[PDB]
RNA sequence: AAACUUUCAACAACGGAUCUCUUGGUUCUCGCAUCGAUGAAGAACGCAGCGAAAUGCGAUACGUAAUGUGAAUUGCAGAAUUCCGUGAAUCAUCGAAUCUUUGAACGCACAUUGCGCCCCUUGGUAUUCCAGGGGGCAUGCCUGUUUGAGCGUCAUUU
RNA sequence: GCUUGUGACGGCCCGUGAAAAUCCACAGGAAGGAAUAGUUUUCAUGCCAGGUCGUACUGAUAACCGCAGCAGGUCUCCAAG
RNA sequence: CGUGGAGGUCAGUGACGAAGCCUAGACCGUAAGGUCGGGUCGAACGGCCUCUAGUGCAGAUCUUGGUGGUAGUAGCAAAUAUUCAAAUGAGAACUUUGAAGACUGAAGUGGGGAAAGGUUCCACGUCAACAGCAGUUGGACGUGGGUUAGUCGAUCCUAAGAGAUGGGGAAGCUCCGUUUCAAAGGCCUGAUUUUAUGCAGGCCACCAUCGAAAGGGAAUCCGGUUAAGAUUCCGGAACCUGGAUAUGGAUUCUUCACGGUAACGUAACUGAAUGUGGAGACGUCGGCGCGAGCCCUGGGAGGAGUUAUCUUUUCUUCUUAAC
RNA sequence: AUAUUGGCGAGAGACCGAUAGCGAACAAGUACAGUGAUGGAAAGAUGAAAAGAACUUUGAAAAGAGAGUGAAAAAGUACGUGAAAUUGUUGAAAGGGAAGGGCAUUUGAUCAGACA
């Protein structure tokens, strides 16, 4: 007989994600040399919903070492951070809400 | 339609010129043996496939 | 012919695979006749007919008799 | 009438150019009078020696150009000879009758005798 | 409702002319034509479908060039040109 | 007794059997070896004084050059200078050309007559913007040429 | 009043309701620039040019799909008392 | 017994009529069949001995073609509806015009488009077929004519998605990958005053392309005009983009403008790399506010209708585009 | 030396004879159907020669009636022959709910042979 309803799924044809909306994929930072070696500071620039998601995002964006530019990453939002927050990245950084530490 | 390509207006172009009646001249030619039009084609009772 | 009498147009059968400036450009040196502007369009029969338009100094009517049709 | 074509080919580069000008007018006219006229096939004729003249001012070119390639490695594509394809592939026949050194002797010290049964 | 009730909406094309071989089987939404495979760089065709080879080999058509290959041939490909005589 | 029905015949209908035809088909046999990037097979659109097709051909368009023949072509018109002749012809032959848009199809695309780049030239007061003419730019691979890369690696400087 | 357009608001969501070409601005200050005369075309006025293809009509109880001038089917805008 | 073809033969029949077809005319055979006359016809054909097979029909819901009874029969009854006269014409229930009676009732039987058709559009001519009556009429037939753009669409962009490329699979047709384990490419001017464009920097590492005639998007409007085109022609009046450019104004001896406390003003008021910001660019419903067009309405200046009687009345014109 | 339902060029047949023979003897892989892959017909013959019917007449015309051509219009671009089903007309006959059939003879019609 049919080939059952699980089965289908594997290929993907109606069944791949509905992708139009979603704000990125929620990424760390490159686990660069700032990161590891100190911290680097960010900002929250806007916390923000992802199409298909429970919890929201939070754009945060940084300075770029090596090159005069910003670089933003998508971070998914611990509760509690804010617009405006300052967020540390890194092995030396410092024990509070919002700041990425290994 | 309406608002054609030049490759269809073009086969539009080409068909309108194949409808006319056989050229009657051609029925004096010595072995002639075509009587009439025997591909003639007509808006309403055969549709061109474009 | 009446765009020729009342418009200063002279009409051509003119090559598809000819632009509005070759047109001009051909009209120009064929007939010694200076040009204000071409306009074109396809015939249903498949084929280019130039509406040329000249300039306030010829006559094409006058012109239209010199190349010799009535 | 319609221009001969052994009577182009004793006329010069811009005789025929010009020469072509004027079967070029005379046609452009006969199509202003065939739209006037129930019938004109002088206007057939015009258009047969126009073909006439590009023929030959075409045949001059070509063989003007043909001799300064003849007798070199190299010349244009369509000078080359057409036969097919294939043949034009195939070894030369030089490349192909090339025979071993080792084999020539042997072609030369023992050849195919004439002989005859009888006596 | 399935008939001609249903017919009623049919004015979409799914095939258009094939530009190889300009014969309205060039699928749209494939961008292949199912007579003579186009793009494909070869031409479509099978054995199980005689009639169809037949409908469309070499003869069927004007020969432009190969028409003349076996005059060509007979003469032992001449170069060059005839001379003359008399009479 | 008509009318009607039916049967037979003659003349006439309907239909296209039958006889007789056959530039076709089928099958056998003999000789022969030639498609294509030098753009094939195939497609599309065109081309005649007067053609819708079939056949032919490609903007040089039912044809151009050459060669042989030696007076047609023909449905009508026509040329008329072409008839003891470098010469008729919808003739044959074919060695020379022309060969639109395409197609393996090759600058990129193509349900678009859509969109670049390069060289030479011409016009617009222009190396740069616009326009006309001509000539070019796909991929793999081989031999070679030139420019190169790598502490892969040898020598040679002071 | 009616249709439409638009504004500042408000309800809703485990739904929070495209992309890219393209245009402008700003931060920056490389640079280039005057007195015997320089800088300026984001001020005004003035010169030249603008290709290619489609454009007819029908859109339905007869121009489309249903063997057809078939009581079927087939996306939409305008809308008086 | 009969058929098509083959070898032999009758020096067979025949345009002075072969073959075929018709004939309740004749004759031979138990029969398969054979023979003849007469009519029709027009080019070939037959007897005997033998050879040969695609060799004999009433059937197979047999194949193709043709034809009947049914039968002038079922029927041509949905979508309110027609009428008088003239003209035309061989002919008029059906064409044209005038009159009258109605209908669709702006959620249209109105005015336009998208898909799809492809000339049906328009003129003239015109009735053999076709429009299940008709036909002088037609979307029929014959012959012609007609589709005008810098500003409307396409063209550009990107969406779901499609799909080449260094590659990896697969005997292979080809399958996978789309920035992916790739040495992936090009702009600004400088250096030239052998000269046309090599090197000098500095960048930028974005990696094809196709995919919307409803999404995104540079820019045109009114009037007029045709048998048939019009935001496309004519007229007038604008706008955008590219390219060239000079004249004026502005600005500078405090070189790269002043003014305003400020929000900010203005005719201008240099600005490379690099960076950033904004626009493009965005759900849905609800009430509230405002605009436009329409609706209703007073006065006045025209025109039309009704008027036995009544009505300072009924109907209508009085408009203003882009820029 | 072997192969060959393709290609080019040739000679053939106790083959088929227009429903046959290839699907196609013809503007046939056409016209037509299907979104597509694909499916795919019918359709030859006036006569030696168009001599393809001048002219008159009736008709709106198509045509009819005459005339004419021709060996023939009992060949008229429906065209060689022109069967059958089935039809019109004329003539003959029969028929009280089918028709047709067998043996036999009357009556009508028609006919062979034989006499000499
Ligand atoms: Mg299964
Ligand atoms: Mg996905
Ligand atoms: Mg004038
Ligand atoms: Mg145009
Ligand atoms: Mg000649
Ligand atoms: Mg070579
Ligand atoms: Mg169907
Ligand atoms: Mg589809
Ligand atoms: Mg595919
Ligand atoms: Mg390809
Ligand atoms: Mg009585
Ligand atoms: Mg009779
Ligand atoms: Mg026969
Ligand atoms: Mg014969
Ligand atoms: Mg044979
Ligand atoms: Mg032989
Ligand atoms: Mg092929
Ligand atoms: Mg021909
Ligand atoms: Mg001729
Ligand atoms: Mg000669
Ligand atoms: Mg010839
Ligand atoms: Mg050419
Ligand atoms: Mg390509
Ligand atoms: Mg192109
Ligand atoms: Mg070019
Ligand atoms: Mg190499
Ligand atoms: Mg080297
Ligand atoms: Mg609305
Ligand atoms: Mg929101
Ligand atoms: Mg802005
Ligand atoms: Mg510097
Ligand atoms: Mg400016
Ligand atoms: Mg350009
Ligand atoms: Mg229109
Ligand atoms: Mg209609
Ligand atoms: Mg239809
Ligand atoms: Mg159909
Ligand atoms: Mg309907
Ligand atoms: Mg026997
Ligand atoms: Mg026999
Ligand atoms: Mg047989
Ligand atoms: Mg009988
Ligand atoms: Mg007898
Ligand atoms: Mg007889
Ligand atoms: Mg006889
Ligand atoms: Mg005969
Ligand atoms: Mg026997
Ligand atoms: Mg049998
Ligand atoms: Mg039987
Ligand atoms: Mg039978
Ligand atoms: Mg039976
Ligand atoms: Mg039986
Ligand atoms: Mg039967
Ligand atoms: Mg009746
Ligand atoms: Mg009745
Ligand atoms: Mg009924
Ligand atoms: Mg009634
Ligand atoms: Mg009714
Ligand atoms: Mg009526
Ligand atoms: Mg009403
Ligand atoms: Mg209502
Ligand atoms: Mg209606
Ligand atoms: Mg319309
Ligand atoms: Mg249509
Ligand atoms: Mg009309
Ligand atoms: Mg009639
Ligand atoms: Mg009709
Ligand atoms: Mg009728
Ligand atoms: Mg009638
Ligand atoms: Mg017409
Ligand atoms: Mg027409
Ligand atoms: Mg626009
Ligand atoms: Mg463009
Ligand atoms: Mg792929
Ligand atoms: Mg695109
Ligand atoms: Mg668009
Ligand atoms: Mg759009
Ligand atoms: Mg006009
Ligand atoms: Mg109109
Ligand atoms: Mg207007
Ligand atoms: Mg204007
Ligand atoms: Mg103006
Ligand atoms: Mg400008
Ligand atoms: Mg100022
Ligand atoms: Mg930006
Ligand atoms: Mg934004
Ligand atoms: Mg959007
Ligand atoms: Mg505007
Ligand atoms: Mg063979
Ligand atoms: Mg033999
Ligand atoms: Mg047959
Ligand atoms: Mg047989
Ligand atoms: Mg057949
Ligand atoms: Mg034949
Ligand atoms: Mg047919
Ligand atoms: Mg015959
Ligand atoms: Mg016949
Ligand atoms: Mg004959
Ligand atoms: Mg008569
Ligand atoms: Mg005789
Ligand atoms: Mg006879
Ligand atoms: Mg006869
Ligand atoms: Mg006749
Ligand atoms: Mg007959
Ligand atoms: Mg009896
Ligand atoms: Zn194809």
């Amino acid at each position: 007989g049919r080939v059952i309803r699980n089965q289908r799924k594997g290929a993907g044809s109606i069944f791949t994600s509905h992708t139009r909306l979603r704000q990125g994929a929620a990424k760390l930072r490159t686990l660069d040399y700032a990161e590891r070696h100190g911290y680097i500071r960010g900002i929250v620039k806007q916390i923000v919903h992802d199409s298909g998601r429970g919890a929201p995002l939070a754009k945060v964006v940084f300075r770029d070492p090596y090159k005069y530019r910003l670089r933003e990453e998508i971070f998914i939002a611990n509760e509690g951070v804010h617009t405006g927050q300052f967020i540390y990245a890194g092995k030396k950084a410092s024990l509070n809400v919002g700041n990425v530490l290994p | 339609a309406a608002q054609k390509s030049f490759r269809i207006k073009q086969k539009m172009a080409k068909a309108k010129k194949q409808n006319r009646p056989l050229p009657q001249w051609i029925r004096l030619r010595t072995n002639n043996t075509i009587r009439y039009n025997a591909k003639r084609r007509n808006w309403r009772r055969t549709k061109m496939n474009i | 012919m009446k765009k020729v009498e009342d418009g200063n147009i002279l009409v051509f059968q003119v090559s598809m695979k000819a632009n509005k400036y070759q047109i001009k450009k051909a009209v120009k040196e064929l007939y010694e006749v200076d040009v204000l502007k071409v306009n074109t369009l396809v015939r249903p029969n498949g084929t280019k007919k130039a509406y040329v338009r000249l300039t306030a100094d010829y006559d094409a009517l006058d012109i239209a008799n010199r190349i010799g049709y009535i | 009438a319609g221009v001969k074509a052994y009577e182009l080919r004793t006329k010069s580069k811009e005789q025929l150019a010009s020469q072509l000008v004027d079967l070029k007018k005379e046609l452009a006219e006969l199509k202003v009078q065939k739209l006037s006229r129930p019938s004109l096939p002088k206007i057939k004729t015009v258009r047969k020696s126009i073909a006439c003249v590009l023929t030959v001012i075409n045949e001059q070119q070509r063989e003007a150009v043909r001799q300064l390639y003849k007798g070199k490695k190299y010349q244009p594509k369509d000078l080359r000879a057409k036969k097919t394809r294939a043949l034009r592939r195939a070894l030369t026949k030089f490349e192909a009758s090339q025979v071993t050194e080792k084999q020539r002797k042997k072609q030369i010290a023992f050849p195919q005798r004439k002989y005859a049964i009888k006596a | 409702g399935k008939g001609t009730p249903s017919f009623g909406k049919r004015h979409n094309k799914s095939h258009t002319l094939c530009n190889r071989c300009g014969r309205r089987s060039f699928h749209v939404q494939k961008k292949t034509c199912s007579s003579c495979g186009y793009p494909a760089a070869k031409t479509r065709s099978y054995n199980w479908g005689a009639k169809a080879k037949r409908r469309h080999t070499t003869g069927t058509g004007r020969m432009r060039y190969l028409k003349h290959v076996s005059r060509r041939f007979k003469n032992g490909f001449q170069t060059g040109s005839a001379s003359k005589a008399s009479a």
